[PDB]
């Protein structure tokens, strides 16, 4: 039948800020994973619950590609049983995830010589997200005893910041694209199968 | 992004003058409109920024209380009601777009700005 | 906080067998893909064998396949290396390393969060 479009999530020309992470279901298409492994260059790519080698082989109900972009020291933080301001406010993967995550260095892409401002996170959040839970509010944070009423001041922050993604940046500052494949196996009909 | 100031001229000390900055191009809806001013001899000096979401403003120290950042979303326009002009805020007020989104309101006040506007000139006597 | 500890290394003629050990600290031990890297005099870390949560896949190193047999018992936190028809160029520090996750990319240390400080097996002809 046709092929997962695995190219559209990749190959997307803008990635989401990762307090607002994008979802793309997958569902009703042949997934041929050979688009993936053969790709070399991606700086990160394991799955959980499940063999890369078996992808192939494998029949679920749905599958959910969620993409943003996230600092290179941030990209450990994009596995199950992980904690720091990625995991805690932005994006979590549950604890008995089953999916892979692949994610590679966009600096020539989402860099800039005056700097790219245009990617956000979540700094700041009364409490951790649960499992892809996605938080877009811009509600000032009330750090202090005293509440806020939406004005900012002392103890009183706007929750988000731009990464400052400048071309000089370390390793850990540049840009990483990120793509999280979920896959979900209902008491329900396949619907995404590998070509065997 | 282009930036054009206008409302500048010759005022008394104790006066009341409305600088406006009419603001053309792609900015950030959770980002900052600032005003700084320079006067001759003198190096630049932050006067006050404001986040174009939520409208929260931060002021230097010489300037709160008497001068009030505002905006209109609508007219994408930013504000500077300068009242109680003293002589020393004598200066060429100029209008700046911060593209980066800071969670301390309070950073705008040295962090570098990515765009500006020719200026206009203010004269307190 | 993971901590991994090798044995079963020391001095055996060419021709010889060894089995090595890797113990990890926790409960954990289930849910971690574990891999054996040897680093060999002057030589940078090399990929040696993986087992995955199950017991299969198991992946080798061509230098080594055929020869070593990678298992796992998971009641005793361990991970066995059996290296059988042992040759000088063995003779290196065998690194016992466990991550959450089984990468496409098995080979590469980066893939590996967890590392043990190695077991020194010298092999004399
Ligand atoms: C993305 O585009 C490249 C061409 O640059 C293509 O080779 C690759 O297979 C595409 N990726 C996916 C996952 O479809």
């Amino acid at each position: 039948t046709n092929l997962c479009p695995f190219g559209e999530v990749f190959n997307a020309t803008r990635f989401a800020s990762v307090y607002a992470w994008n979802r793309k279901r997958i569902s009703n298409c042949v997934a041929d994973y050979s688009v993936l492994y053969n790709s070399a260059s991606f700086s990160t790519f394991k799955c959980y619950g499940v063999s890369p080698t078996k992808l192939n082989d494998l029949c679920f109900t749905n599958v959910y590609a969620d993409s943003f972009v996230i600092r290179g020291d941030e990209v450990r933080q994009i596995a199950p049983g992980q904690t720091g301001k990625i995991a805690d406010y932005n994006y979590k993967l549950p604890d008995d995830f089953t999916g892979c995550v692949i994610a590679w260095n966009s600096n020539n892409l989402d860099s800039k010589v005056g700097g790219n401002y245009n990617y956000l996170y979540r700094l700041f959040r009364k409490s951790n997200l649960k499992p892809f839970e996605r938080d877009i509010s811009t509600e000032i944070y009330q750090a202090g005893s005293t509440p806020c009423n939406g004005v900012e001041g002392f103890n009183c922050y706007f929750p988000l910041q731009s990464y400052g993604f400048q071309p000089t940046n370390g390793v850990g500052y540049q840009p990483y694209r990120v793509v999280v494949l979920s896959f979900e196996l209902l008491h329900a009909p396949a619907t995404v199968c590998g070509p065997k | 992004v282009q930036l054009v100031e206008s409302g500048g001229g010759l005022m008394q000390a104790g006066g009341s003058l409305r600088l406006s900055c009419a603001v053309s191009g792609r900015t950030f809806s959770t980002a900052a409109m600032g005003w700084f001013r320079q006067a001759p001899g003198k190096e630049r000096e932050f006067v006050a920024a404001i986040r174009w979401s939520g409208g929260s403003a931060y002021y230097a120290d010489s300037v709160k209380g008497r001068f009030t950042i505002s905006r209109d979303k609508a007219k994408n326009t930013v504000y500077l009601q300068m009242n109680s002009l003293k002589y020393e805020d004598t200066a060429v007020y100029y209008c700046a777009s911060y593209q980066a989104t800071r969670s301390l309101l309070s950073d705008y006040a040295t962090w570098p700005y990515d765009y500006w506007g020719q200026g206009t000139q203010v004269t307190v006597s | 906080q993971v901590q991994l500890v090798e044995s079963g290394g020391g001095l055996v003629q060419a021709g010889g067998s060894l089995r090595l050990a890797c113990i990890a600290s926790g409960r954990t031990f289930h849910s971690y893909v574990m891999a054996w890297f040897r680093q060999a005099p002057g030589k940078e870390r090399e990929f040696v064998a993986a087992i995955s949560w199950s017991s299969t896949p198991t992946y080798y190193g061509e230098s080594v396949k055929g020869r070593f047999t990678i298992s796992r018992d998971n009641a005793k936190n361990t991970v066995y290396l059996q290296m059988n028809r042992l040759k000088p160029e063995d003779t290196a520090v065998y690194f016992c390393a466990a991550d959450r996750g089984e990468s496409y990319y098995y080979t590469r240390p980066t893939e590996y969060e967890f590392w043990g400080q190695g077991t020194q097996v010298t092999v004399s002809s």
